[PDB]
RNA sequence: AGGGGAUCGAAGACGAUCAGAUACCGUCGUAGUCUUAACCAUAAACUAUGCCGAUUAGGGAUCGGACGGCGUUUAUUUUUGACCCGUUCGGCACCUUACGAUAAAUCAAAAUGUUUGGGCUCCUGGGGGAGUAUGGUCGCAAGGCUGAAACUUAAAGAAAUUG
């Protein structure tokens, strides 16, 4: 982003791949979000808080973001033993 | 002429006013198929023919003649588009073209040459782009100086916003139409390259046609 | 027939105009 | 610009290969360009069958078999009906056509 | 034959970042090559890298975090005064404000704007942005 | 377990279940990106995959679902015939729509078709049959969630099932503790332990 | 000697909006059709009646694909709801031994979850 | 220059076809077609794609060597040989795909190039005149290598589309 005197100059903030960090452009369709849920102790699920995540469509083009999406989940403590480093 | 029926999602929420603005959209990235959607956020906007050509099919008679037309559209701050259409009669090509030139609006970013002073005037880096045997580049410039340019891309550049710029052109540029989308492409890739000064990390937020509930 | 159309038309903003004599 | 990858040869890997003679106008072409047809029928057509059947004198008789292996050059293939012309994209198909086994 | 290190080096790690990857494997490693990474290290453009030594060469593992976009090498290493050194950042680096040009000069090797600072020239090895 | 509790451990019933349906035999290729999904390789014969690793990956299917405001949104897809009856009665059972049979190519971008819907997420049984729908997807940004077997295209598809993908109960049984998942999850069941009152097999087919 | 689109269509929507009136008798046909439609052709009205008789004689033998009428719906979803009582899967009933049969590596998946009481027999396979 | 000379068959001589047919068709037929001792150095000599080195995607075949394994077959029989399953090195190739490239046909290289630099050698600059004239050089000769100018022209040419 650009500055002159500490005021944004800037037309707007273009968001980030998680899965590789590219900066997905506008109008690149073919990109998605993804939102996952939160649950609670007694295993309801709690309306209005979700997190969010975002693969742009080169890297969904491959085929990989399933794995991607495998590591992430695995880091935030959404899974089990499902993705290692062989 | 009279008041719109709605057909999409998208649609319905701009007529309740349920959504701010155009850059919302374009952070979402989401299509845009409808062409009262632009003109409900962007008045003022610039049209300009380049011109017609005639296209032959050769048939028993003889040979068959279309029309060709040339639309781009601007506001001259950040918002460029163009569009390309054939018809069997001319009229038709113009107004028809005009649609897919609105429905391509695309933002531009604009950046410094050297210090900065309020109002940037120039491209941030040097992008270039190709489409076909025509390759056309851009490089900043200092403030000042005139768009140095073929009169054609002179146009599209004055009608895009920028201000300041350098450019140069190589391959078969005779042309016109493909000098056209592979100046558009150049630009629309201005926001593409990612500056030491992105860095930092954004929320993610959910999206107005997730999070708003359309009417029936 | 293509240039006599645009100048016919009289309803958009060509690139140039020409200005009678 | 190339009609066929392989040059409709199917040669690579070597730089020469003996020719042989076409069966019907006696040409030469290279044995790897040529079209190969083996063929097996019996010596006697299906109605003469019977015929030898009862004029033989071994009771029951088995007709020997006849064996051939001709070779024409591809002026001779498709003037003799062969093989024929092949769309753009029917032309990179290689699996030897499905004979019909029920005859309706 | 093997004729530079770096630009095989700098040649892997332009096509596993382009191609989206997080490591990298180079096989033959040398001190101007770690010299290099040290560098962008110290501009943030990488991560960890590691230096496994068996007896021949040893070999570097390098860990990619994207924001990088190229890194190239000059491979006639020309001579240049300290006057002249603006045209080469006029030529091949998109914007004055970010990318570097590295050096090589008696002070050790490293990148054109503090070289400036330091009033050295020498030889152009590289550049990276 | 920062965002899970231990009571989605898969019970021993539900495992029951799965094995009794023959769910854990591929086929005798073996796709590279569903390599982690292998347990191991039959002597003399197929691959095997790793039910344990379904478990999670079907709840975070369910997690995914529960996500979207109001059921309508929800769209899923079949085209084999050993899927339809699965798929329309998962469509009574929860809030979605389902799509049997032919697909009409240009649903989901021709604005005047009659079969024109703008949903928020996709499921398919199967990319290789359904890979028209996926292809549509990929212009109007949807994630998709697919079942797959060991051998699959993994083109444009965000979130994956490992099953057998050509059983005839293998099918009707996970769409059917996906169902369940997901009552679960919402008021609906109002509890873990206590079971449901449809029968599994009523997610089958049958031949008239 | 084929009928055109405009036939197709009309049979097609008379004996889905209307099924039971209507017999296989053409007769009973010719004087149903034109006094519940407007038609400006006798042969026209003929050519509707004499296709649309034709109908019922294929339908009342097996049903037929790209034809629907009300009384053929319902059936539809009340046979929908067909279940047993003893799961096919299900085989402490089904088979007499209640143990059922694995192969070896599968057992070994049971060992690794540790769902070991589960009671299964384990038979190698291998042909080479 | 010697030997050999079955078969085909430049040149040639006849028979037909045709308005004509020194050709296509048919019967003969010399040099040649083979070999020994010496010259000649050109071919659509083609993958029309120079040589060395690095990286980049999935698949299944297949030729040579090595390593592991459950079995079958078989012999003065075991270890070896044959068949089967999996891994690896080096080759002649093939199918799908495009994140990429090109004007396109198409390409795992024809990719890593307007964000242009790994090393080396050769060749081309609108079409004709022209691979011609002349000089030099090699060869018994046929010919090879090197190689212009005067003059003339606004188009030749490539890939693809509808007829
Ligand atoms: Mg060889
Ligand atoms: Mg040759
Ligand atoms: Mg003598
Ligand atoms: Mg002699
Ligand atoms: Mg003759
Ligand atoms: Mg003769
Ligand atoms: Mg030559
Ligand atoms: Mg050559
Ligand atoms: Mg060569
Ligand atoms: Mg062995
Ligand atoms: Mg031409
Ligand atoms: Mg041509
Ligand atoms: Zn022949």
């Amino acid at each position: 982003m650009e500055n002159d005197r500490g005021e944004i100059v800037d037309l707007y903030v273009p968001r980030k791949c998680s899965a590789t960090g590219r900066i997905i452009k506008a109008k690149d369709h073919g990109s998605c979000q993804i939102t996952i849920a939160k649950v609670d102790e007694n295993g309801r699920a709690i309306q209005g808080e979700n997190i969010i995540y975002a693969f742009s469509g080169f890297v969904r083009a491959m085929g990989e973001s399933d794995d991607a999406l495998n590591r992430l989940a695995q880091r935030d403590g959404l899974l089990k033993n499902v993705w290692s480093a062989q | 002429e009279k008041e719109w029926q709605p057909v999409t999602k998208l649609g319905r929420l701009v007529k309740a006013g349920k959504i701010k603005s155009m850059e919302e959209i374009y952070l979402h990235s989401l299509p845009i198929k409808e062409y009262q959607i632009v003109d409900y956020f962007l008045p003022k906007l610039k049209d300009e023919v380049m011109k017609i050509k005639p296209v032959q099919k050769q048939t028993r008679a003889g040979q068959r003649t279309r029309f060709k037309a040339i639309v781009l559209i601007g506001d001259s701050d950040g918002h460029v588009g163009l569009g390309i259409k054939t018809s069997k009669e001319v009229a038709t090509a113009i107004r028809a073209a005009i649609i897919i030139a609105k429905l391509s609006v695309i933002p531009v970013r604009r950046g410094y040459w050297g210090a900065n002073l309020g109002r940037p005037h120039s491209l941030p880096v040097k992008q270039s782009g190709k489409c076909g045997s025509v390759t056309v580049r851009l490089i900043p410039a200092p403030r000042g100086t005139s768009l140095v340019a073929s009169p054609a891309v002179k146009r599209l550049l004055q009608l895009a916003g920028i201000e300041d710029a350098y450019t140069s052109s190589s391959g078969s540029t005779k042309t016109l139409e493909n000098t056209l989308k592979a100046t558009f492409a150049a630009v629309a890739n201005t926001y593409g390259f990612l500056t030491p000064n992105l860095w930092k990390e954004t929320k993610l937020i959910r999206s107005p046609l997730e999070e708003y509930a359309d009417t029936l | 027939e293509g240039e006599a159309e645009l100048k016919d038309e009289q309803a958009a903003e060509e690139i140039a105009q020409t200005e009678k004599k | 610009v190339k009609k066929r990858k392989n040059n409709g040869r199917n040669k690579k890997g070597r730089g020469h290969v003996k020719p042989i003679r076409c069966s019907n106008c006696a040409r030469c072409t290279p044995k790897d360009k040529a079209i190969k047809r083996f063929t097996i029928r019996n010596m006697v057509e299906s109605a003469a069958i019977r015929d030898i059947s009862d004029a033989s004198v071994f009771a029951e008789y088995t007709v020997p078999k006849m064996y051939l292996k001709l070779q024409y050059c591809v002026s001779c293939a498709i003037h003799g009906k062969i093989v024929r012309v092949r769309s753009r994209e029917g032309r990179r198909n290689r699996a030897p056509p499905p004979r019909v086994r029920y005859n309706k | 034959v093997r004729t530079s290190v770096l630009h095989d080096a700098l040649n892997s790690i332009n096509n596993a970042e382009k191609m989206g990857k997080r490591q990298v494997m180079i096989r033959p490693s040398s001190k101007v090559i770690v010299k290099f990474l040290q560098v962008m290290q110290r501009h943030g453009y990488i991560g960890e890298f590691e230096e496994v030594d068996n007896h021949r060469s040893g070999k570097i593992v390098v860990q990619l975090n994207g924001r990088l976009n190229k890194c190239g090498v000059i491979s006639p290493r020309y001579n240049v005064r300290l006057a002249e050194l603006e045209k080469w950042v006029t030529k091949l680096l998109p914007a004055r404000q970010f990318g570097y040009v590295i050096l090589t000069t008696s002070a050790g090797i490293m990148d054109h704007e503090e070289a400036r600072r330091k009033h050295v020239a020498g030889k152009i090895i590289g550049f990276f942005y | 377990p920062a965002n899970l509790p231990s009571i989605f451990n898969p019970t021993s019933a539900d495992i029951e279940q799965l094995l009794a349906a023959q769910c854990h035999i591929g086929s005798k290729n073996l796709n590279v990106h569903m390599q982690p999904y292998v347990w191991k390789t039959r002597a003399d014969g197929v691959n095997i995959i790793n039910l344990g690793k379904t478990w999670e990956k079907l709840v975070l299917a369910a997690r995914i679902i529960v996500a979207i405001d109001n059921p309508s949104d929800v769209c899923v897809i079949s085209s084999r015939p050993f899927g339809q009856r699965a798929v329309l009665k998962f469509a009574a059972h929860t809030g979605a729509q389902a799509i049997a049979g032919r697909f009409t190519p240009g649903s989901f971008t021709n604005y005047i078709t009659r079969s024109f819907k703008e949903p928020r997420l996709i499921v398919v049984t199967d990319p290789r049959t359904d890979a028209q729908a996926i292809k549509e997807a990929s212009y109007v940004n949807i994630p998709v969630i697919a079942l797959c077997d060991t051998d699959s295209p993994l083109e444009y598809v965000d979130v994956a099932i490992p099953t057998n993908n050509k059983g005839r109960h293998s099918v009707g049984l996970i769409w059917w503790m996906l169902a369940r998942e997901v009552l679960r999850l919402r008021g609906t069941i109002y509890n873990r332990e206590t079971p449901w009152d449809v029968m599994p097999d009523l997610y089958f087919y049958r031949d008239p | 000697r084929v009928r055109t689109k405009t036939v197709k269509k009309s049979a097609k929507v008379i004996i889905e909006k209307y099924y039971p009136r209507l017999t296989l008798d053409f007769e009973t046909n010719k004087r149903v059709c034109d006094e519940i439609a407007v038609i400006s052709s006798k042969r026209l009205r003929n050519k509707i009646a004499g296709y649309t008789t034709h109908l019922m004689k294929r339908i009342q033998r097996g049903p037929v694909r790209g034809i629907s009428f009300k009384l053929q719906e319902e059936e539809r979803e009340r046979k929908d709801q067909y279940v047993p009582e003893v799961s096919a899967l299900d085989f402490h009933q089904n088979s007499e031994t209640g143990m059922l049969d694995i192969d070896q590596e599968t057992k070994d998946l049971l060992k690794h979850l540790g769902f070991d009481s589960i009671p299964v027999n384990v038979i190698p396979v291998t042909q080479s």
